[PDB]
C-alpha cells in the first residue's frame, strides 16, 4: 500500500506545482489589451 | 398467451399483403 | 410452459428492421421530392 | 479535413420494401415456434 | 522560444474546443476520478456498515436495489471525521466495508466544483467580459459544501452528511426536520421564497419578451426561425410590453430600464439560496429554527395546542424510530 | 418469540419473577428499591423464593424488608433474552 | 512497548492511534511461581493472530472439510483485557474459573467469494484445568466455555420484528391474514430464538517471571459463530495468538 | 355469504395502489368460503370489539 | 420478485420513439440535400 | 436480471450527451 | 468422483438439441454425490450388466 501512496503523492505534487507556476507566469498581462 | 403474438404475426402479415395488393406503385 | 426470453426476441426483431427499411424508404421518396421544386420544397 | 468527393445517395422503391416487410414478417412467423419452445 | 512558453501558450489558448485554463489543471483530474469513482460504486458496491454497530446496508444495483433505491452509503460512524484513504487500510475490503469511497468521492468532487468557478472566471478574463458570473454560480457551490462537508464536521461524523442517491435525500430531510426543527427557521423561509419567485419571474419575463414578438414568418414556419445569429433587435418592442404590464397591475410598478431588471432577476435567488445555505451551516452547530411548544395556557393554567404542537406531535414520532439499535441513552446529544 | 407465557410477572400485576424481572418491577414495593433490588437481580438463579436469603453478603434489613414482602415473589424458569437485561434495559 | 514496564513508562498522548494498545505485553523469563491459597489471575490478555472458518474445498476430485483462512474486515478492535479469575488445587492442578472483564468482542472475517463471517470472540464462563501444581515452562491448561447470543433480545431487524421488543408479523403484507392458517410460512423468522452455544480453549505457558509473577504464552481456540437470531446455521471458527496474566 | 364478503376491507377501492397492476384476485388469492363471525370474551363474559 | 411485463414496456416504449425522431431527421436531411443540386442528387 | 435494462439505460443517456456535445449543429 | 463423472452420459457433447438453450445445468440439475456401482445378479450369482 506504500507505492499507491508514493504514486498518488507524485501525481498531486505534479499537478499542484503546474497550477502554482502557471499562475506565476505573468498571468495579468494575458488579456486582449496588450 | 402466446396465442396473442402468434394472432398479432398473421394479422401483420394478411395487412402487408393487403397495403401491397391495393396500394402499389403504378406500372407505367 | 415457454421461455420468456423468446417474447422480447421475437418483438425486437419484428420491429427494429421493419423501422429501418420503412426509414429508408421515407428517405428516398423525401429527397424525390426535395428534388422536383414544388409546394414542399 | 475537407469536403469527401466519394458521397452518393441511396435509394429503395415500393417494391423492394414490400419484399422486406414480408421477408420479415415470415421469417418471424416461422421461428417463433422453435424460439417459444 | 522556450518549452514553457509554448506550453502556457497552449494552456492558456482561446482556439481551443474547450477552455483548459490553469483551473483547468485541477478542475479536470479530480471530476474525472471522482465520476469514475462514483459510477464503479454505484454499480457494483459491496454493502457497508454506516452505523457503526456491525449493521451493513446495501446500496448498488448488483445487490438487489433500482435506480430509485440505490445509493453510495456513507463513512462509517466509528470513523468519526478520522482521513481514511485507500493505503490507510489493511485490504481493499476492508476500505469497502467502511464505506471508504464516499469520501474520496466527495472530497475530489468538492475540489473539482471550487477548479470549475475559477475556470469561469479565468475564461471571462481572457474574452474581455465582466467578471461576475462565478458569483453566481457561488451559491450551488455553497450549499453544496455546506451539505457535504460542513454538517459532518458540526455533528462530528462523516456518517451524517447526505448519501449520494435518491432517497438518501429523503432520508437526510426527514431526519434533519425531526432533530432540527427546520421550516421555522427564517433562513429556510427565505430560501423557499426564492426559488418560487424564481420560478414566476423567469415565467413572467418568458411570457413578456415571446408575446412580444415582431411578425416576419407568416404561417408555415416556426416563429424561432425568424431570429437571425446577429441580428439587431431589443428584446421586447415595447409599447407592447409596457403597456401590457401597465395596464395589468399598478401602473407605477414598470421596469422600463433592462439593466435593472436583468439585475433584479440575477440577484433574487442567488440570495435566497445563500440565505438557505448559511442556515444549515449554522443548524451544523445546533441553533435550531423557532419553538413555541405549549406557549397558549387559560387562566387555570391549561394548556391549549396549536399547529405548531402537531408539527411537534410529527417530530416526535419521526424522532423515536430513526436509527433504532444506535442509542443506548435518554438524550439524543 | 411470539409467544411468552409469564408475560404478566414482568411488573404489570401484583407478583414479580425473582428470574427474569427488570429492576423497575422493585419500585412499587416501599423500602426496597436502591439497596435490595440492586443485590436480588445480580446474583445467580434461585429455584425457591426461600434461595434469596443465601445470598452471600445480605446484611439484616434487607432480609426483613425481603421477608415483608416474601408473599409478591415468585421463581420461574430463567429466560435468557430477558434474564441479561435485569439492570437496565432501554426503559427511561 | 514490548514489556508492561516499558509501557507504563509512555503517557496516554504518546500511544493514541499507533496501534500499540490492541497488543498483548511480553514476558521474560524462565522460573516458577506456585499459587498459594486465596490466589487470583489478574489483568489477562488473549489477543488472537490468525482465524480461519471450516467449509469444504476441492484438492483434486475429491472434496473434505478443511479450515480455510479468514481476512478481518473490522479494524484492532479484537483483544480481550482485564479478564479476573480465582485460582485453587484440586488434586495437584490448578483451575482457573474465570469471573469478569472484558471477556467478549465481535468481529467480521470475510471469506474466499465474499461471504461475511460475524462471530463473538469471547470465554466467558470458562473453567480450566492444568496438568501440574505449579506455573513453570510447559504447564499447560484448558477447558469449555459458553458463548452467548451475538445480538440480545432489543435488537430489531429492519422489518422492525425483535425478540422481546417490535411486530410479531409482516406488517407489510396484510394479505397473509386470511384463512385457517396465516402466515405460517414466516413462522421461522417471526419466532426469534436466543440460544447458547459451546467453545473450547487451550494455552501453553513458555515465559515465567519469578520477580514480577508474570506468565505467557500461547492458545488454541475453537467455537460457533452468530446464529442471526435462530435463522441461520451456526459456523465454525478457530483462532490461534497469544496470551499474558499475572499472578498478583 | 354474499352479503358478508361486502364488510372485508380487500374490496375497498381506495385501498390499492398505482403501481399495484392486475385484478384484485392478485392481491388476495380467489375467495373460497366463510368462516363465521368471532366474539370475544373477557374472564366475566362481556363482549370486547377489535377496532 | 419483479413483473415480466415491465421488460417489454420498457424496451419497446424505449425503443420505437427513438427510431420515429431519427426517421424524422434523416427524411429532413435527405430533402434537404436533394433540393441543393450536387452529387448526391 | 434487470441491472442489465438499469445499466443500459443509463449509458445510452451517457452516449446521447456525448453525442450532443461533440457532434454538434454549428451556431452560425 | 470426478473420475465417475465423466462416464455419465449427460455430459455428451451429442446428446443436446439445437433449440434447448440455456446451461447444461438446466436440464438435469447440479450435481452433489455418487450413489455407487451398481452390481446385478440372478438366482444364481452371475453378474448380469445393462446395455
Ligand atoms: C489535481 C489533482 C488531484 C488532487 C488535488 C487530488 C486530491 C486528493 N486526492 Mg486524488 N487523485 C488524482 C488527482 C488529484 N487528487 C488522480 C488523477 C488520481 C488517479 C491516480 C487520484 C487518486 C486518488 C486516490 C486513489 C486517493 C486520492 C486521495 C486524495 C485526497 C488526499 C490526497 C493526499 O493525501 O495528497 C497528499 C499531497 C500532499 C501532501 C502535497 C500537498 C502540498 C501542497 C502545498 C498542498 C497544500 C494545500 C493546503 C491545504 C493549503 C485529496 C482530496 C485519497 C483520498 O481521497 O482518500 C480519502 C485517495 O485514497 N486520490
Ligand atoms: C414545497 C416545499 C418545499 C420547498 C419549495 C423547499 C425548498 C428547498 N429546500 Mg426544503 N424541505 C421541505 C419542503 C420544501 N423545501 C420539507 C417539508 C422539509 C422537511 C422534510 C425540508 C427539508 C430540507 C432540507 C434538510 C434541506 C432543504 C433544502 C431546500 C432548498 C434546496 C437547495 C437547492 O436545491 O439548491 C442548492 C443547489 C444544489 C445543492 C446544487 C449544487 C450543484 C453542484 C454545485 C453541481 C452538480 C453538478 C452535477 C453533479 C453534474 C451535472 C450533470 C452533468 C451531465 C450536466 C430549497 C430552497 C436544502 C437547503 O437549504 O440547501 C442548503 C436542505 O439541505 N429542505
Ligand atoms: C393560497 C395559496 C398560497 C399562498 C397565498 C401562499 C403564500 C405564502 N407561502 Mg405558501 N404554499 C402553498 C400555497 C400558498 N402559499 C401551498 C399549496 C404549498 C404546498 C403545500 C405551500 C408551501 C409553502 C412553503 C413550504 C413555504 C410557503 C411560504 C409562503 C409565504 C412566502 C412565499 C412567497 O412569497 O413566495 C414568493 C412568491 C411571490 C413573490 C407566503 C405567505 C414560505 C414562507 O415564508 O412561509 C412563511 C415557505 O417557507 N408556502
Ligand atoms: C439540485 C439542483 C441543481 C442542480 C443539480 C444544478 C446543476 C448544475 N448547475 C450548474 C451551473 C449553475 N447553476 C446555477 C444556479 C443555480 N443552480 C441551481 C440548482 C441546481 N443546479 C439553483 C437553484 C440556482 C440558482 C441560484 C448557476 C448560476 C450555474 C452555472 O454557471 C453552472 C453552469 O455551467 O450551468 C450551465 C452546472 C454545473 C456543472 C458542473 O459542476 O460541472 C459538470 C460536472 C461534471 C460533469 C462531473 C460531476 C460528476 C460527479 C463527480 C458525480 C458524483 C458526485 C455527485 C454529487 C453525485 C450525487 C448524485 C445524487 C445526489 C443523486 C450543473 C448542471
Ligand atoms: C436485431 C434485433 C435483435 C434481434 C434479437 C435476436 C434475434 C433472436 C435470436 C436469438 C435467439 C435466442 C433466443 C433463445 C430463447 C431464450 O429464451 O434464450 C434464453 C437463453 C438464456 O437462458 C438463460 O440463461 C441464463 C444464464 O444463466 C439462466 O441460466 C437461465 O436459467 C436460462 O434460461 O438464451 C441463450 O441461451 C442465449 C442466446 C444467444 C446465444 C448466442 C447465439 C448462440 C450461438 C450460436 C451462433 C451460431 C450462429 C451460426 C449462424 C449460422
Ligand atoms: C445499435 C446500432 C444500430 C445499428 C446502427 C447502424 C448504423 C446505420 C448506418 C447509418 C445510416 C445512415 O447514415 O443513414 C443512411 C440513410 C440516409 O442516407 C444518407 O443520407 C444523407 C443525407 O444527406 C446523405 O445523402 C448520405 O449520403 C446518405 O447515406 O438513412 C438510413 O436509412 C438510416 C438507417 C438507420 C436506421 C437504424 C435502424 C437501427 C436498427
Ligand atoms: C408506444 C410503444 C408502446 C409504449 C409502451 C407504453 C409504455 C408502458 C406503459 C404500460 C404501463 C403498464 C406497465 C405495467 C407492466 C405490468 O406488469 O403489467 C402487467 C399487468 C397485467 O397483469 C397480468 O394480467 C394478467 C391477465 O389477467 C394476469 O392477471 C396476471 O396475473 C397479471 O399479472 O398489466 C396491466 O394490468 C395492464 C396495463 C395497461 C393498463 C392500461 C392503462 C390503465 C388505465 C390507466 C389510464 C389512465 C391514464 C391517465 C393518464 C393521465
Ligand atoms: C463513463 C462510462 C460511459 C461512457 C460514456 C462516454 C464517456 C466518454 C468520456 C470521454 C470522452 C470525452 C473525451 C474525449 C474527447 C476529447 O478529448 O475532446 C477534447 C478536445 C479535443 O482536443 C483537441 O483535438 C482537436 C483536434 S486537433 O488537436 O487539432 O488535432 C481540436 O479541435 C481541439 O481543439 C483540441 O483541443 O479538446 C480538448 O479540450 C483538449
Ligand atoms: C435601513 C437600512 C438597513 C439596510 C437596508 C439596505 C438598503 C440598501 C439600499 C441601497 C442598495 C442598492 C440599491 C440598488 C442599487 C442598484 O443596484 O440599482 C439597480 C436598481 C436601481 O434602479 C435603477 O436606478 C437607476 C438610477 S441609479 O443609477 O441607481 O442611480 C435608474 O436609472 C433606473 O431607472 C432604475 O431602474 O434596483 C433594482 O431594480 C434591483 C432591485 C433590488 C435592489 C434593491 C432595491 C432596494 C431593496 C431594499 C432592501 C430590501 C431588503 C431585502 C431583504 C432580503
Ligand atoms: C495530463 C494533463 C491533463 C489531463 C489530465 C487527465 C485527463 C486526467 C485524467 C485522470 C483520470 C481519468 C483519473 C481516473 C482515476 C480513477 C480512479 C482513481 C478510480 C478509482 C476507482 C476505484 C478505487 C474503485 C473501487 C471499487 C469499487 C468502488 C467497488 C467495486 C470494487 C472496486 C475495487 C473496483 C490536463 C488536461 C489537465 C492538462 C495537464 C496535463
Ligand atoms: C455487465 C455488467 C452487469 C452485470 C450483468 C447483469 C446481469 C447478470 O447479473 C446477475 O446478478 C446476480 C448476480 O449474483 C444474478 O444472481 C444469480 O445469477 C445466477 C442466475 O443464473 C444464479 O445462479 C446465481 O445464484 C446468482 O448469481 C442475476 O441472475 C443476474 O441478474
Ligand atoms: O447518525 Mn445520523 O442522526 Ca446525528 O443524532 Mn445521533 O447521530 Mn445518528 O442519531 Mn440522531
Ligand atoms: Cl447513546
Ligand atoms: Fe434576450
Amino acid at each position: 500500500m506504500l507505492t499507491l501512496k508514493i504514486l498518488v503523492y507524485t501525481t498531486v505534487i505534479f499537478f499542484v506545482s503546474l497550477f502554482i507556476f502557471g499562475f506565476l507566469s505573468s498571468d495579468p498581462s494575458r488579456n486582449p489589451n496588450r | 398467451m402466446e396465442a396473442l403474438v402468434y394472432t398479432f404475426l398473421l394479422i401483420g402479415t394478411l395487412m402487408v399483403i393487403f397495403f401491397a395488393v391495393f396500394f402499389r406503385d403504378t406500372p407505367r | 410452459e415457454v421461455q420468456f426470453g423468446a417474447y422480447l426476441a421475437v418483438l425486437l426483431g419484428t420491429f427494429l428492421p421493419v423501422l429501418f427499411l420503412i426509414n429508408l424508404y421515407i428517405q428516398t421518396e423525401s429527397r424525390k421530392a426535395g428534388r422536383d421544386g414544388g409546394i414542399d420544397s | 479535413t475537407g469536403p469527401n468527393p466519394n458521397k452518393q445517395a441511396v435509394e429503395l422503391n415500393r417494391t423492394s420494401l414490400y419484399w422486406g416487410l414480408l421477408l420479415i414478417f415470415v421469417l418471424a412467423v416461422l421461428f417463433s415456434s422453435y424460439f417459444f419452445n | 522560444v522556450s518549452l514553457w512558453e509554448r506550453f502556457c501558450a497552449w494552456i492558456t489558448s482561446t482556439e481551443n474546443r474547450l477552455y483548459i485554463g490553469w483551473f483547468g489543471c485541477l478542475m479536470f483530474p479530480t471530476l474525472l476520478t471522482a465520476t469514475s469513482c462514483f459510477i464503479i460504486a454505484f454499480i457494483a458496491a459491496p454493502p457497508v456498515d454506516i452505523d457503526g454497530i456491525r449493521e451493513p446496508v446495501a446500496g448498488s444495483l448488483l445487490y438487489g436495489n433500482n435506480i430509485i433505491s440505490g445509493a453510495v452509503i456513507p463513512s462509517s460512524n466509528a470513523i468519526g471525521m478520522h482521513f481514511y484513504p485507500i493505503w490507510e487500510a489493511a485490504s481493499v475490503d476492508e476500505w469497502l466495508y467502511n464505506g471508504g469511497p464516499y469520501q474520496l468521492i466527495v472530497l475530489h468532487f468538492l475540489l473539482g466544483v471550487a477548479s470549475y468557478m475559477g475556470r469561469e472566471w479565468e475564461l471571462s478574463y481572457r474574452l474581455g467580459m465582466r467578471p461576475w458570473i462565478f458569483v453566481a454560480f457561488s451559491a450551488p457551490v455553497a450549499a453544496a459544501s455546506a451539505v457535504f462537508l460542513v454538517y459532518p464536521i458540526g455533528q462530528g461524523s462523516f456518517s451524517d452528511g447526505m448519501p449520494l442517491g435518491i432517497s438518501g435525500t429523503f432520508n437526510f430531510m426527514l431526519v434533519f426536520q425531526a432533530e432540527h426543527n427546520i421550516l421555522m427557521h427564517p433562513f429556510h423561509m427565505a430560501g423557499v421564497a426564492g426559488v418560487f419567485g424564481g420560478s414566476l419571474f423567469s415565467a413572467m419575463h418568458g411570457s413578456l419578451v415571446t408575446s412580444s414578438l415582431i411578425r416576419e414568418t407568416t404561417e408555415n414556419e416556426s416563429t424561432n426561425y425568424g431570429y437571425k445569429f446577429g441580428q439587431e433587435e431589443e428584446t421586447y418592442n415595447i409599447v407592447a410590453a409596457h403597456g401590457y404590464f401597465g395596464r395589468l397591475i399598478f401602473q407605477y410598478a414598470s421596469f422600463n430600464n433592462s439593466r435593472a431588471l436583468h439585475f433584479f432577476l440575477a440577484l433574487w435567488p442567488v440570495l435566497g439560496i445563500w440565505l438557505t445555505a448559511m442556515g444549515i451551516s449554522t443548524m451544523a452547530f445546533n441553533l435550531n429554527g423557532f419553538n413555541f411548544n405549549q406557549s397558549v395556557v387559560d387562566s387555570q393554567g391549561r394548556v391549549i395546542n396549536t399547529w405548531a404542537d402537531i408539527i411537534n406531535r410529527a417530530d416526535l414520532g419521526m424522532e423515536v424510530m430513526h436509527e433504532r439499535n444506535a442509542h443506548n441513552f435518554p438524550l439524543d446529544l | 418469540v411470539v409467544d411468552y407465557e409469564n408475560v404478566a410477572l414482568l411488573g404489570g400485576s401484583q407478583t414479580v419473577d425473582l428470574n427474569n424481572a427488570n429492576v423497575r418491577a422493585y419500585l412499587r414495593m416501599p423500602g426496597m428499591y436502591p439497596a435490595a433490588a440492586g443485590k436480588i437481580v445480580t446474583h445467580g438463579p434461585y429455584k425457591s423464593v426461600a434461595d434469596v436469603y443465601n445470598i452471600p453478603g445480605l446484611t439484616n434489613a434487607e432480609k426483613e424488608v425481603i421477608k415483608k414482602y416474601e408473599s409478591r415473589f415468585t421463581a420461574k424458569a430463567v429466560a435468557p433474552e430477558y434474564a441479561i437485561d435485569r439492570i437496565n434495559n432501554g426503559l427511561y | 512497548a514490548i514489556t508492561k514496564s516499558e509501557l507504563n513508562q509512555l503517557s496516554y498522548l504518546q500511544v493514541k492511534g499507533t496501534g500499540l494498545a490492541n497488543r498483548c505485553s511480553e514476558v521474560i523469563g524462565e522460573d516458577t511461581i506456585t499459587p498459594k491459597s486465596g490466589a487470583r489471575l489478574v489483568d489477562m490478555c488473549i489477543e488472537p493472530k490468525a482465524w480461519a472458518v471450516e467449509e469444504e474445498i476441492g484438492k483434486a476430485g475429491k472434496t473434505e472439510k478443511k479450515f480455510v483462512n479468514s481476512k478481518v474486515m473490522t479494524r484492532q478492535t479484537y483483544t480481550l483485557e482485564g479478564i479476573e479469575g480465582s485460582l485453587k488445587t484440586d488434586g495437584g492442578k490448578i483451575v482457573f474459573t474465570e469471573e469478569e472483564g472484558i471477556d467478549y468482542a465481535p468481529t467480521t472475517v470475510q471469506l474466499p467469494g465474499g461471504e461475511r463471517v460475524p462471530f463473538l470472540f469471547t470465554v466467558k464462563e470458562l473453567v480450566a484445568t492444568g496438568n501440574g501444581g505449579a506455573f513453570k515452562p510447559g504447564f499447560q491448561m484448558g477447558g469449555d466455555f459458553s458463548v452467548p447470543s451475538y445480538r440480545t433480545g432489543l435488537f430489531l431487524d429492519p422489518k422492525g420484528r425483535g425478540g422481546v421488543t417490535g411486530y410479531d408479523m409482516a406488517v407489510a403484507l396484510p394479505g397473509l391474514q386470511s384463512g385457517e392458517e396465516g402466515d405460517a410460512e414466516l413462522f421461522k423468522e417471526n419466532n426469534k430464538t436466543f440460544e447458547v452455544g459451546n467453545g473450547r480453549i487451550e494455552m501453553e505457558v513458555n515465559k515465567v517471571n519469578a520477580e514480577e509473577s508474570e506468565i505467557g504464552g500461547v492458545f488454541v481456540a475453537s467455537q460457533s459463530g452468530d446464529t442471526d437470531m435462530g435463522s441461520k446455521v451456526p459456523k465454525k471458527i478457530l483462532t490461534k495468538g497469544i496470551f499474558y496474566a499475572k499472578i498478583q | 355469504d354474499k352479503l358478508a364478503f361486502y364488510d372485508y376491507i380487500g374490496n375497498n377501492p381506495a385501498k390499492g395502489g398505482l403501481f399495484r397492476s392486475g385484478p384484485m384476485d392478485k392481491g388476495d388469492g380467489i375467495a373460497e368460503a366463510w368462516l363465521g363471525h368471532p366474539i370475544f370474551r373477557d374472564k366475566d363474559g362481556r363482549e370486547l370489539t377489535v377496532r
